């Protein structure tokens, strides 16, 4: 019945339940990024030499380089029998907030932990936004998680590598003392109780142990039927839906702006519940935030289940092994090469008494003189002189050593390429894309274009606050994968472009050459060319 | 010898005292300094004269308070072997049962404070299972001793069954030679009703302790003696020091046969309306808390005496007993026979205070402190992990630092059926 | 686990002890025939033999689960007097049952079940019919014959022959 | 007592290669028309396939069998209907492919099947897996008794050391009944005789 | 299959070592002597002095 | 094989090297080695070669088998052509 | 897709303006190819 | 309360949190730049050859080459919807 005890139960399930997956993964991360040599026991105590041959890094270098040079942005595209710019605004204000360094860092970051451990994920956010507001005096932006294996924990019942049809997600934000205190001053907690919440429980250093604070955020997803209010637009048409959620703090001015009820019918759809939480306390209980989906969009390596246990990989979880035994090999030969006795001649001390000066290594004498004779023996006994065996590097130790480096190269062959990464990695866009939608719909301002303009519907309550009025027409573009630009004029120019590049030299060359002088940058020479080109068009009509 | 990993559990129990207890994280910082106790106030209770001239009557402000504190870790200490075999296959799972172990420590913490520090006793001359209805009057008798000291039950009230009085009322239902609906649900399942008598809460608890009868007979109060309300006194040095308002010292002709947990109740002393201070039909009970010198008790609800012409108004309007102690009334022992004690609350009775062990600091290098959620009991330790070669093993440690408080004695109460002979 | 309290614990760790249990098979539960290419020329018998030898198979592993059941089986509940006798007599015993694995704390996650044999299952069907009232279980208990697939907390109840 | 066993991985990398090859070269549905018929007959169905088609779950569903394919030898997905009000395909319905793990184990079709899309069997039982809090979601949306914890034969197999694994199980059995029923023969006001 | 009790000796909780009010009972599975018997829950008492802790 | 195996060092009798038992601990601070030469009650020491430890020798067995059951894999890992 | 495919084998006559009229038709939507689509809508109407 | 109080603890604790990687990343300045030897530790003998024969130098040689071939500055664009010679003014400052 307990809200916290639920919130806990339903933590600990699927904490527990991803458990050899959120090891596994920690390892391949520390292995990777760390050391190699990920012993928790021989970090003290008489030492011996552990050197760090690296042989699998410079692939995963190679792999992080092509995964970025083909970088990888949502497209949206209109539906069918949609006008054909139903997606314009919506792609124009995408392509506003994620130009930022934060969303291009969160998906490297993101990227890069896919491909080393298997898991990576980033988050999706908004904001109030003045100085320069994409709409709504709003901003949505992406920000990054770091280590999403023990940081994002998903719902235990979940079959779907994107986790479309996951209810509830725990996110774990660790943060300093200064970043805790700015934490509470921005939800209005308290800044003397310092929360606490569960940690990846390892073994590996005493240090990486960073004096942080850990609070919890749990996300919940709610389907149900909730009553819509349909209005009567007195600029344009009739037949317009909002939600009663939504228009509830500006019902009355509705009227006041004209808008008649016409009916009132049941829509079904999703909303998302966040709660900010720690292990013995519930902060913030179930702040309604904007969407229809949990705001975390998670990448994968190689993904599956195994016996209803969910199982990923990157690149380095199968090459361990030979680099453990590679490097170990190589200690050894370190080893065997300084302790151990250099070539040097075995002598009776009488051979050479009193001539133990000439084999010091000068080279002041012509000869070496040895002793004969003993006054108890008459002569020394004759012996050939033996040399300690020069060090060598043992058959099995060569032998082992071309075996694993080999054995690592062999398995460290992702693909033939990164094919299958990147379409993970485009899954993971298309999924991101279905957020901005939804956050979009929910809080931004998008206006309808009719044919008769854009005409945006909007009013104002008493409160000097105003509310979003969006119509039920609002799914009329979906979701693709396309080269990522920094701007609508950029992806102009690179489909003008495209299309000149097989276009032949005809009359619609001369269009599309004109056109690209269109969509051309500003300075004062291609100033002039740019009102050619206007001019050119123009006249030809 | 052939082996697998498919574990055979045995064992599963439940937490509900510990769930349902409140759990409170004062700030560490000022925790650090206070010695580990931070006080609370008490609901103000104001004096009243009737009358026209009332010059030189004016009385004063009293507000009494009570004190919260914390014991010590409960740990997991245990050292664990790297070349040993039967230790890797065991590891997690020590880890996981060493979980389910504290979660259980701190549930039985609670149930043993609760029904130790319970100043409100309801007993039974014979088993539950006796007459027809015997479990409804056990728990009508609580919510009715609950109602008529006018006892604040706005959070909510709670009855803990033990598990033999659970099934003996579940047999009371199901003997009743019909089916409607609260029988048919008391034949198909064990469980009786979620709210009985007026509680909102009514479970059984596997972990309720076991009263064990008092041997203590023929005991006086030693000399009149009367209790004081106050919320500091000076110490040697002219110091203001606070007083707690859940105890007090009382001197008996001898403390033989008398330990923390016993129940007691003076010949001649009422319980009161508290609120309205009129006297009821009910014998004011308290429970033995401290069992200090051998002449010397200390019982936790204070016996403030209403008719006690020592007190000034303002400590008599805390007046929760019709008179005072006269140098010769007979105490009663309540609990005379073993009985398993089932035990109901106010929701708002006890709590758990909880601090953080800083092991994360820079101070400890050579070994690495995480955090560690209980689950059930929704509590924080630190799990603290170093290494070793002296013997070539390491060293694990779930830490837990915790105390129960009862922070109205007054509200928590213990049931005990069959107290005959 | 083990536990304890305090601060300084040195020299108070502790082992780790993982106990385990050992289980085994038993000989087969064979069936021999023996036929001549006569005997073969209908293979009726043949076929229903078959069948039978399957059924026999089946009853003969159910009759030794119950009688290991009812052999190694720790916790036992007697009562002085017959399952007829006086009112819920049955339920006091499923009763006893199910409050003494709730006492041991031992785990049910995977449900629990309790079975009759024929002569108690019929002796409180009586029990629940001659209760002077026909709500909805007596009135089962007497149309049908079966007292309740649920009865006093425990997760199934059936009749063992 | 302990022993070094190393993993040396030579046939990973095929499968990786396999899938990558696979996954360059998508595969879907497309609906003609038939001989004599109208030349856009299809039009319609092929846009209501794309629509309903297009989403994340499809192409997920259709990787995870074609990967299970290569590496064990089966997979398999399933084609679920529900009722959709914000966004619907058609009669404020949607019609969406999900996913299915282990199909060896979790997908149990008809022993009297001689066809390798099997079009020819009767019934096929499915073995859905969860633990409880999934158990409470399927009883929830299926209308079933969640205090009733079923049980079915497990499919999963405790061969790793698993802290956990899922205990709940329930079944899904479809069969396909060919029969005669009666049909009503109208006269459609608008052109249809 | 023979079902016996020690006078004395009662149940434990299993988790909170509780002592419950029920005398622990034992089923015999095997007589090897005349003076020796296998009983199957086996008796680990809790105030055992010879005991480890865990 | 290649860690469990002791390593390729010279066989000593303790009478050899009684008194030069530092000369032959790996260090680097003498010219030569320095064996005993004469026994109290044989006389002289007796004369054999210095013996060592043969290195560590991956079987050729093993090297076969392994090269063997790789090209075996890579062979049969084939779908199709 | 299809009229890429019938553009890639069409040599170039009055088929192959056809095709890349009908190929600007179908094209997508900003500002500067929805000029081209409506300039090939326009060039599609006057050629019937 | 006190600023410097307040300043000096955000500072100890960025430099506590900062403290592996600054170490790791001075020692490979140092290796990279003065010499490859870094023998204090063993003083308890007499002087020894401590030759450096460097094959890392040329690596990082053509890094810092081939990332010096390639200049990188900023590049003002206008927001979409702008005035086309929006950032003219700043590129020219």
């Amino acid at each position: 019945e307990n809200r916290l005890e639920s919130i806990l139960s339903r933590f600990d399930a699927d904490w527990t339940a991803s458990d050899e997956a959120r090891r596994e993964a920690k390892n391949d991360l520390f292995f990777s990024r760390v050391s190699q040599w990920d012993d928790w026991l021989s970090q003290y105590t008489t030492l011996q030499y552990r050197g760090q041959f690296d042989v699998v890094r410079p692939v995963v270098r190679k792999l992080v380089s092509e995964m970025r040079q083909n970088p990888i942005d949502v497209l949206y595209r209109p539906k069918d029998g949609a006008r054909p710019d139903a997606a314009d605004v919506l792609m124009g204000m995408y392509r506003t907030d994620m130009r930022h360094n934060t969303a291009k860092i969160a998906v490297n970051i993101a990227v890069r932990e896919q491909i080393e451990a298997g898991v990576g994920a980033w988050r999706l956010v908004t904001d109030y936004e003045d100085q320069s507001p994409t709409s709504n005096n709003q901003v949505i932006r992406r920000e990054p998680i770091h280590s999403a294996c023990s940081h994002v924990i998903w719902d235990s019942n979940s079959k779907l590598m994107d986790k479309s049809d996951a209810r509830h997600c725990t996110v774990i934000h660790s943060m300093s003392q200064n970043g805790w205190e700015d934490f509470a001053e921005k939800y209005d907690l308290d800044a003397d109780d310092i929360p606490s919440f569960q940690n990846p429980n390892d073994w590996v250093f005493p240090w990486l142990t960073q004096d942080t604070i850990q609070i919890a955020e749990f996300y919940e997803v709610v389907e149900k039927k909730e009553t819509a209010f349909i209005y009567q637009d007195p600029v344009t048409g009739e037949p317009v839906s909002y939600f009663k959620r939504d228009i509830k703090d500006v019902i009355d001015d509705l009227a006041d702006s004209g808008f008649i009820k016409i009916a009132e019918r049941q829509i079904k759809r999703r909303r998302v519940y966040k709660s900010i939480i720690t292990c013995t306390a519930v902060l913030k209980d179930k702040q309604l935030i904007a969407g229809e989906h949990i705001p975390i969009v998670p990448v994968f390596g190689e993904w599956g289940f195994v016996e209803d246990k969910e199982v990923y990989e990157g690149v380095v979880r199968l090459t361990k092994d030979g680099q453990r035994l590679r490097n170990m090999i190589m200690s050894f030969n370190a080893d065997i090469v300084a302790r151990t006795p250099k070539k040097k001649p075995f002598f009776w001390p009488e051979q050479i008494a009193g001539f133990e000066h000439m084999y010091d290594g000068n080279d002041d004498y012509p000869y070496y003189l040895l002793n004969r004779t003993d006054e108890n023996s008459g002569d020394l006994p004759t012996q050939p002189l033996a040399y300690y065996e020069n060090p060598e590097v043992p058959q099995a130790n060569a032998y082992m050593l071309e075996a694993a480096t080999s054995a690592v190269k062999e398995v460290a062959t992702l693909g033939v390429e990164t094919y299958v990464f990147q379409d993970n990695l485009a899954t993971a866009m298309r999924r991101d894309g279905e957020i901005y939608q939804s956050i979009v719909n929910d809080i931004y301002d998008v206006p309808r274009n009719v044919t008769i303009l854009m005409a945006e519907v909007v009013d104002l309550a008493t409160g000097e606050k105003q509310v979003l009025n969006d119509i039920r027409g609002r799914y009329e573009c979906y979701t693709d994968v396309g080269p990522s630009f920094q701007s609508m004029k950029q992806q102009n120019r690179a489909e003008i472009l495209e299309l000149l590049g097989k276009t032949p030299q005809g009359t619609p060359e001369y269009q599309l050459l004109l056109l690209q002088y269109f969509t051309l940058l500003d300075g004062k020479g291609v100033e002039m060319m740019r009102d050619y080109a206007n001019k050119q068009l123009i006249q030809m009509g | 010898t052939l082996a697998v990993d498919e574990i055979i559990e045995t064992i599963s129990a439940i937490t509900p005292m510990a769930q349902k207890a409140k759990k409170y994280t004062p700030p560490a910082a000022s925790m650090q300094r206070s010695s580990n106790t931070i006080w609370m106030p008490v609901e103000q209770e104001s004096p009243t004269q009737e009358g026209w001239d009332l010059t030189d009557k004016a009385t004063g402000l009293l507000e009494l308070n009570v004190a919260v504190n914390m014991g010590e870790p409960d740990n997991d200490f245990f050292q664990l072997r790297a070349d040993d075999l039967r230790d890797e296959t065991a590891y997690r799972r020590r880890i996981q049962s060493a979980a389910r172990k504290l979660a259980n420590n701190v549930e039985l913490k609670v149930a043993n404070m609760a029904a130790e520090m319970g100043s409100l006793v309801i007993t039974s001359p014979d088993a539950i299972g006796t007459n027809t209805a015997d479990a409804w009057n056990f728990v009508a008798d609580a919510e009715e001793i609950m109602f008529s000291r006018e006892l604040n039950r706005d959070m909510g009230t709670s009855y803990f069954f033990n598990p033999q009085d659970y099934k003996k009322a579940g047999y009371d239902l199901t003997k009743r030679d019909i089916f409607g609906r609260i029988p048919e649900e008391a034949y198909r399942d064990g469980t009786i009703q979620r709210q009985v008598a007026g509680f909102d809460d009514v479970l059984r608890s596997p972990k309720l302790p076991v009263l064990t009868k008092s041997t203590a007979t023929g005991i006086t109060v030693s000399g009149a003696q009367s209790f004081k309300p106050v919320a500091w006194q000076l110490d040697n040095d002219g110091n203001k020091v606070n007083v707690d308002n859940r105890f007090a010292t009382v001197t008996l002709s001898a403390t033989t046969g008398m330990k923390r947990g016993d129940k007691i109740s003076f010949a001649g002393v009422k319980f009161l309306g508290q609120m309205a201070k009129n006297v009821l039909a009910q014998d004011a009970t308290f429970s033995v808390v401290r069992v200090v010198d051998g002449t010397h008790v200390e019982i936790t609800p204070k016996p403030v005496a209403l008719d006690d012409v020592s007190l000034s108004p303002e400590q008599r309007a805390y007046a929760n007993v019709n008179t005072s102690l006269a140098d010769a009334m007979a105490v009663n022992i309540l609990n005379v026979k073993d009985a398993r004690t089932n035990v109901f609350w106010a929701d708002d009775a006890i709590r758990i205070v909880s601090q953080p062990i800083p092991a994360n600091h820079e101070l400890f290098a050579g070994m690495k402190t995480t955090s560690f959620s209980i689950p059930d009991v929704g509590l924080n330790g630190i799990f603290a992990t170093q290494g070793d070669i002296s013997t070539l093993s390491g060293l694990c440690r779930i830490a837990l630092w915790y105390g129960v408080n009862a922070t109205r004695p007054e509200a928590i109460g213990v049931g005990l059926p069959g107290q005959t002979a």
